[PDB]
């Protein structure tokens, strides 16, 4: 009977708020740290987000003496032994309010000069709905965002800033809660505990955004390849083996919950995309995930001239930018050296191509990973000495990264007409 | 010597010296992460946000944390020990398997009363004593 | 107990690990020492989040010492208080798809696991 007091003691801490609060803001930390690759370097910085909220809006027009972007901009990637950082994750949840849209807009504000491609989630808050899953029921967010409610958004969607921002949709179950014959608690050596339940039923069991395993795809699209084309598509990139699903017996036989907080569908996939967010979609019983879009905030527009309209869509993939972002980190981190050395137009154009030169193919090799290897498809570099200052150049480079599958159209026919030795009049 | 040693006839030196442009090794690809992790209960989390060391997680997930005195002080519902009081939650995270409902009883003095009595209770050889046997 | 401490420890620091300077750095790397073949576990590991642990840090030794690791699991991995009732499973594969064991195929992805080698029965010895 001992076992019916802890059975209710220590089940009164563990659903108590502040203490499972905890729990959500490091089992999702333990997440990122669990791979452990062979060069990438994790690392933390414990901040409320009103402590950031207050920072930004005070400092959105004088970011430079934002005091976040003295500790990422000026601190590590602006000063010379710093070690730079690559990709921010905001552990946050953003919604449509105008004051976190500012909070996007500093951090992306950082961002877009650190290079350093902010990936973050989205509360269901945005779609106006108070369940997640009931998302599914609206047809076409592309003829939601056209609602006024949206009308802080659309302009952020415009800004340069928000081709660093990722938003992520869905959300990945961290934890499964504690059953006797499901996951048991593991007890001491004498300690009678295992049998040890919990209490829970619908939706409400903690819960983790999407974005971890974004980027703890990023990592993984770096230890195995070297660049960022590794983060999309099933045979591809993004497949999160593996995930924490949840079985429970109510009265039927032990009814599976998928992992994901929503099952997208296919076109849910796409008509996310176009919004400028990434859905985590999963595989039905799998028990797995995927990202097939990889799309940054940034709007894609239309326009008429073919060539504007492609520019627009490869600027809003964010796989891009954050390769065409490891370009920054080489200029700003390798030419240093060389920064009184004797050196011409015609010299600068030799080392900055060199490297680059070895990620840079037309052909394409078998398997999707050893073809990653060569994100580039090719690139110009046409620096030039500008008049007045001597020793001062002004380079502008060109990249065309290799264009990703997106989708197709398919017309099946009967028709007839193809083998004329069988149907024509002359026989 | 800068004197220099007076010059023989046949005076032999052997170079050693060499020059060349140094080596720089790779940089590790980092990762920044930023959330309310200790709700404002750190010893850099306590400090002003203009002078916060950012972590490395070296080690883990695990000793990176106890690197940072997280505790917490939060009452909840009391169904142990005598006199009154809500039971009182208050020991560091060390581990991020704390928040496992076992590791909590280890912690928890008023908690681990209960626990103590199923090692010596629960121990009761009620099988090697009513297994008499002759 | 006293190498669960030890792993557990020393995971992100191996080579700081006692145990592993007492069969690596101790006899298989230095010139005179005789080194060491195929370490013999003679402990039961359960599905536990702890034990996993102490075959990712023996299997961490292993794997550099060069030495396969072969231990024995419990009867409480199926999830069952008696081996003999393991029978009754119709396929452990299916039983593996189970999230009791997310942690368990995690650590089946690892490198070092090949070197571990987990037995299953218990003969009689006496």
């Amino acid at each position: 009977v001992i076992d019916k007091l802890i059975d209710l003691q220590v089940n009164s801490i563990i659903s108590n708020d502040e203490f499972r609060a905890l729990e959500q803001e490091w089992l999702k930390v333990q997440e990122v740290c669990q791979e452990d690759y062979d060069n990438v370097e994790v690392s933390i910085l414990d901040v409320k987000k009103e402590e950031l909220q207050y920072d930004f809006e005070r400092n959105l027009y004088d970011i430079s003496s934002s005091d976040f972007f003295k500790k990422v901009y000026v601190s590590e990637f602006d000063q010379y032994g710093g070690e730079p950082y690559g990709a921010i994750l905001g552990l946050y949840n953003f919604e449509n309010t105008t004051n976190d849209i500012i909070w996007l807009t500093g951090m992306g504000m950082v961002a877009k000069n650190s290079h350093a491609p902010f990936i973050a989630s989205i509360d269901k808050s945005f779609f106006g709905v108070k369940d997640l899953s009931e998302i599914t029921h609206i047809k076409s967010f592309e003829a939601l965002l056209e609602h006024p409610r949206y009308k802080e958004w659309n302009d952020f969607r415009n800004l340069d800033v928000a081709a660093y921002i990722g938003l992520t949709v869905g959300d990945f179950m961290l934890r499964q809660p504690y059953n006797p014959e499901n996951n048991p608690v593991q007890y001491k050596l004498m300690e009678g505990f295992n049998e040890f339940v919990d209490y829970d039923k619908n939706e409400s069991y903690l819960w983790g955004p999407a974005s971890i395993h974004l980027v703890k795809n990023m990592m993984r699209s770096y230890d195995k390849t070297r660049w960022f084309q590794y983060i999309r598509g099933v045979e591809s990139g993004g497949y999160v083996k593996n995930l924490v699903a949840c079985v429970y017996d109510n009265k039927g036989i032990l009814e599976t919950k998928s992992p994901l907080n929503v099952l997208f569908a296919d076109y849910m996939e796409l008509s996310l995309a176009n919004i400028g967010l990434i859905p985590f979609v999963s595989e039905k019983g799998t028990s797995n995930a995927c990202f097939f879009s990889v799309n940054s905030a940034k709007k894609v527009e239309e326009f008429v001239d073919g060539f504007d309209s492609a520019n627009s869509r490869l600027i809003a993939n964010l796989s891009y930018t954050m390769c065409i972002s490891r370009i920054s980190h080489y200029i700003k981190c390798v030419i240093r050296d060389k920064i009184g050395s004797i050196v011409d137009v015609e010299s600068i154009q030799k080392i900055l191509s060199d490297w680059i030169s070895e990620f840079v193919t037309t052909v394409y090799q078998p398997t999707p990973l050893e073809m990653a290897r060569y994100p580039f498809r090719n690139v110009s570099i046409e620096v030039k000495t500008i008049p007045g200052k001597p020793g001062w150049y002004s380079c502008k480079i060109n990249v065309i990264p290799h264009i990703q599958f997106e989708g197709m159209n398919t017309t099946m026919t009967i028709d007839t007409r193809l083998e004329p030795e069988l149907f024509g009049t002359n026989n | 010597a800068k004197n220099k040693i007076p010059n023989s006839r046949l005076m032999i030196n052997y170079e050693t010296n060499v020059d060349g442009v140094l080596k720089k090794k790779e940089l590790p690809y980092r990762v920044l992460v930023v959330g309310d992790l200790s709700k404002g209960r750190s010893v850099d989390a306590k400090k002003e946000f203009a002078d916060r060391e950012v972590r490395r997680v070296n080690n883990g997930v695990d000793r990176v944390l106890e690197e940072m005195n997280i505790s917490f002080d939060f009452e909840a519902p009391n169904f142990v020990s005598k006199d009154p009081s809500n039971l009182k939650v208050n020991y560091r995270i060390e581990s991020v398997k704390d928040f496992r409902p076992d590791a909590v009883a280890k912690k928890v003095p008023e908690i681990r009363a209960l626990l103590e009595m199923k090692e010596i209770l629960a121990s009761f050889a009620k099988d090697i004593e009513n297994n008499r046997n002759l």
